[PDB]
């Protein structure tokens, strides 16, 4: 859990997908307060996901880095408009009906399992793009996978001290 | 701030220049050996002193000569109130915690209001020795939870 | 007798000990470092 | 049971039950109970670190007064290179300190709640009084009588005053800690802290 020793918040019983009791700040009393998180965490899980090769891939490719617009405005102003429109509080986090073609729901054990990996990995995606984020500012106009290379001639340490103590 | 060093400061130079040759229009109206030219002359020197101390200490003085006090923050000027700030604010929390230890002691006795005149002296000098380690005191207090009633 | 320290315990008396003792101190310290603006410490 | 002061009463929170008491509480501070647990912690750890401190920078110097090695003295440590920059190393304490004390810390809080290791299941601790972990960290397995406790925070004390003096001694006469003893001993009646 998120740190042995300390007491769960009454709230997070450990029977939620992706649930360890994290809430230092307790954020998340109003049950209402917690069903606008769990879909807010999902929408931004997915898009770190999506989005993350394809920042990545350029690179690799040798493309350069990471650093029909009316089109786009109608088409995601509709499709945030649509998914807005859901009343149900559990096909908001979950809308399966033919989103899913592969059939994958029809295990439920394995559909849990699955849906903890993809919150996991929805974490880790955000955490990715954070560290893209911050690391931008401290190379400017360098890539990850630049500094990643970087790393590769010194693999000693994450060159902080080079940073926090100029 | 387009300010500038006290050592390299004319109108400093200036200042100083005037002051002692105003003390020294006086002294020449007594005989050298007497008592108030002795005296008079103990302030000339107190005068250089002063001026060679503030020009040591890296004071910043404007267009009119006299010194400016920055307290912004920077580590060049922390003993222009930041040094002084934390010996004042301990003080003061000194008196603060002797003082509501002391009032606390009394009140659950009979007459509370009778050792506000007539202080129980065995008593204070007590409490005024442990107002020494205030902050760690009301630290402790703080957390547990008896700070405020 | 026990009259004579129960007046001087009387809060104007320990007061006016208690401050003339601080103008004396304060006094002391003035004399000796006079002229004092900033901390050379 | 020790008197720090003959004629003076012992304050009644202090019971004798806990390791190197001696009534020692002019000021009161531990007159709350739970301020007690948190005091008696601090001042085992303080009290090990600093046994470990005095030791690590009195040794060496009577090592190279001797001979054997040839090493500065203790403040100037830090002038010589090391084969990583000092930042490195300090994040390598930083990160690597916080696990450790952050489990310290959870054991303080709640007694016994992290005596399992988090990667490996089937290898703990065995239950024991805070502050005193024993099990790996006992390796001999020395008995932990009350004698031993008290010989323990005996010495943390000494330790806490003789790095308090060594600092006072680099402050004030800017020498070393032990060419101060040998200075003294020379002539005993000149060489004090009168004299400077
Ligand atoms: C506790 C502690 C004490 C008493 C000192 C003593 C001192 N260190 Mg220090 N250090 C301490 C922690 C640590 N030091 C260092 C590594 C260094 C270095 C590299 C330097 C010091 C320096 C200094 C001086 C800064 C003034 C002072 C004499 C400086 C110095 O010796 O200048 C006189 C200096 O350059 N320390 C590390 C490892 C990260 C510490 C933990
Ligand atoms: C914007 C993204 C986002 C959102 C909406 C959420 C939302 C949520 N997270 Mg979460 N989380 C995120 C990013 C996010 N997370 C990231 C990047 C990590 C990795 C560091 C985690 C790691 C994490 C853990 C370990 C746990 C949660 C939990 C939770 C739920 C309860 C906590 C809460 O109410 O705080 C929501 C707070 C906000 C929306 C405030 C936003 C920030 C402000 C400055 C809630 C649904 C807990 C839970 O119920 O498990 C499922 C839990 O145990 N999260
Ligand atoms: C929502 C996710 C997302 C977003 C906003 C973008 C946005 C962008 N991508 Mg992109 N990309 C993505 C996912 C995404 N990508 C994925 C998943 C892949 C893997 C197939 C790629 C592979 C890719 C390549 C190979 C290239 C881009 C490029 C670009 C930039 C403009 C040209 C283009 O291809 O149109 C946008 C394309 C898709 C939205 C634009 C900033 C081009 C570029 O470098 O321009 C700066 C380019 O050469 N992308
Ligand atoms: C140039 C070397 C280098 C490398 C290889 C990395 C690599 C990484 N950084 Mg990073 N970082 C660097 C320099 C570097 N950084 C510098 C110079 C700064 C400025 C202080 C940062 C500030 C930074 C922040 C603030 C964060 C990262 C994070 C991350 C990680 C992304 C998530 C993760 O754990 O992936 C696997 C990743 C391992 C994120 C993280 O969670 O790290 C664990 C994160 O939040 N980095
Ligand atoms: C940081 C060091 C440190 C700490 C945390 C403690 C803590 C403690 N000591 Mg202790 N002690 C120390 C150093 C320390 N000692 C040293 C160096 C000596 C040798 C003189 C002693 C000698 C001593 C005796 C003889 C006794 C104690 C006792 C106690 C306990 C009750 C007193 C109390 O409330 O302490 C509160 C203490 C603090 C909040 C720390 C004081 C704050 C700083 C250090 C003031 C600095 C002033 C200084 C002039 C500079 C408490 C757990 C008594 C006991 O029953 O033990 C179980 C007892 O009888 N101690
Ligand atoms: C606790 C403690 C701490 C923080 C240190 C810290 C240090 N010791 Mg050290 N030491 C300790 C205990 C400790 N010692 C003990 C208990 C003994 C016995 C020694 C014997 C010892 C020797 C013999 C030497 C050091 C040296 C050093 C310094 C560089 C070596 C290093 O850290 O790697 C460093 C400041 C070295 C040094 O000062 O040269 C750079 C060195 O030659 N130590
Ligand atoms: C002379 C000082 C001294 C003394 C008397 C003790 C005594 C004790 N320590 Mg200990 N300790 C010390 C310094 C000391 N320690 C220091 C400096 C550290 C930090 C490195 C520790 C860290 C430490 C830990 C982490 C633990 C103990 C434990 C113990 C107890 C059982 C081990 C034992 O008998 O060791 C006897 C030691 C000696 C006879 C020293 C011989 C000389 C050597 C060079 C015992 C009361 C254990 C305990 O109480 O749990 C049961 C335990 O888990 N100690
Ligand atoms: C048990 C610890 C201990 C021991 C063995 C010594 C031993 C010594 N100190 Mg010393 N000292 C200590 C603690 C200790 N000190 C502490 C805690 C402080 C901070 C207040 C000082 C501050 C200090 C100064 C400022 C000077 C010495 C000096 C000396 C040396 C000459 C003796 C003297 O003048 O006594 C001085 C003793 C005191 C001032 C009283 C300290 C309190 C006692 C030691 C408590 C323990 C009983 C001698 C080797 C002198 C020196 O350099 O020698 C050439 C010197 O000038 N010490
Ligand atoms: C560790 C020491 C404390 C650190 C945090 C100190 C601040 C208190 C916690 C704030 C954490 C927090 O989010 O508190 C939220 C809390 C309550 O907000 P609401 O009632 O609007 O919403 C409550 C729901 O989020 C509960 O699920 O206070 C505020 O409204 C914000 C107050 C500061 C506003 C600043 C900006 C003003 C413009
Ligand atoms: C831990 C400690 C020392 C730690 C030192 C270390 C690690 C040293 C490390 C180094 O050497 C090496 C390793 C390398 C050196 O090159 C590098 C350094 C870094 C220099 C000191 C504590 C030092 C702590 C001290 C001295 C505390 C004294 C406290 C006292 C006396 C309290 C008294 C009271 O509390 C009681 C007693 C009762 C209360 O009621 C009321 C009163 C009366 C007030």
């Amino acid at each position: 859990h998120w740190m042995p020793g300390e007491p769960r918040p009454a709230y997070l019983d450990g029977s939620a997908p992706g649930d360890f009791g994290f809430d230092p700040l307790g954020l998340g009393e109003v049950p209402a307060n917690l069903e606008r998180y769990k879909e807010s965490e999902l929408i931004h899980c997915r898009w770190a996901m999506l989005a993350v090769p394809g920042i990545l891939v350029p690179e690799a490719l040798g493309y350069g880095n990471w650093v029909i617009l009316a089109i786009e405005f109608l088409a995601i102003a509709f499709v945030e408009h649509q998914r807005s429109m859901e009343k149900d509080p559990e096909k908001k986090k979950y809308p399966g009906g033919a989103f899913d073609p592969l059939g994958y729901s029809k295990d439920p054990k394995k559909l849990e399992e699955l849906k903890v990996k993809e919150i996991k990995n929805g974490r880790l995606a955000l955490l990715a793009f954070v560290g893209f984020c911050v690391q931008q500012s401290a190379y400017p106009g360098t890539g990850p996978l630049e500094n990643l290379a970087t790393h590769l001639a010194d693999p000693w340490h994450n060159n902080i001290g080079d940073i926090v103590i100029p | 701030s387009g300010l500038t060093p006290c050592k390299d400061s004319k109108q400093f130079a200036k200042r100083e220049k005037q002051q002692i040759k105003k003390l020294e229009s006086s002294l020449k109206l007594y005989a050298p050996e007497s008592a108030p030219a002795l005296a008079l002359n103990a302030q000339i020197e107190k005068t250089k002193r002063r001026f060679d101390n503030y020009g040591k200490y890296g004071l910043l003085c404007g267009s009119d000569g006299l010194p400016h006090l920055i307290v912004n923050g920077d580590q060049r000027h922390w003993g222009e109130f930041i040094t002084p700030g934390i010996l004042f604010l301990y003080i003061a929390g000194w008196i603060g915690w002797v003082g509501r230890s002391y009032l606390i002691a009394i009140s659950g006795e009979k007459k509370p209001a009778m050792k506000e005149i007539i202080i129980d002296v065995p008593l204070a000098s007590r409490i005024i020795f442990r107002g020494f380690i205030w902050p760690v005191a009301a630290y402790r207090e703080f957390l547990n939870g008896d700070l405020i009633a | 007798m026990r009259d004579l320290k129960t007046y001087l315990s009387v809060a104007p008396v320990l007061s006016t000990l208690w401050f003339g003792s601080l103008a004396g101190l304060l006094i002391e310290i003035n004399r000796l470092f006079p002229d004092a603006l900033t901390f050379p410490f | 049971k020790g008197e720090w002061l003959p004629g003076l009463a012992s304050p009644d929170y202090l019971t004798g039950s806990l390791a190197g008491d001696n009534g020692f509480d002019p000021l009161g501070l531990a007159e709350d109970p739970e301020n007690l647990k948190w005091f008696v912690q601090a001042e085992l750890v303080n009290g090990r670190w600093a046994m470990l401190g005095v030791a690590g920078m009195l040794l060496p110097e009577v090592f190279t007064k001797i001979g054997i090695i040839n090493v500065p003295e203790w403040y100037d440590a830090g002038k010589e290179q090391y084969f990583a920059s000092s930042s490195t190393l300090f994040v390598i304490e930083f990160i690597l300190f916080h696990y450790v004390e952050i489990r310290r810390w959870q054991d303080i809080k709640n007694p016994g709640s992290v005596n399992q290791d988090p990667i490996f299941k089937q290898y703990s601790l065995p239950k024991g009084e805070v502050g005193y972990p024993g099990g790996i960290f006992n390796p001999l397995n020395f008995a932990p009588t009350q004698e031993a406790k008290e010989k323990e925070l005996a010495n943390g004390r000494l330790a806490m005053l003789a790095f308090l003096g060594f600092v006072v001694q680099h402050n004030v006469t800017g020498k070393g800690p032990f060419e101060n003893l040998l200075q003294h001993l020379s002539d005993p009646w000149h060489n004090t802290i009168v004299q400077t």
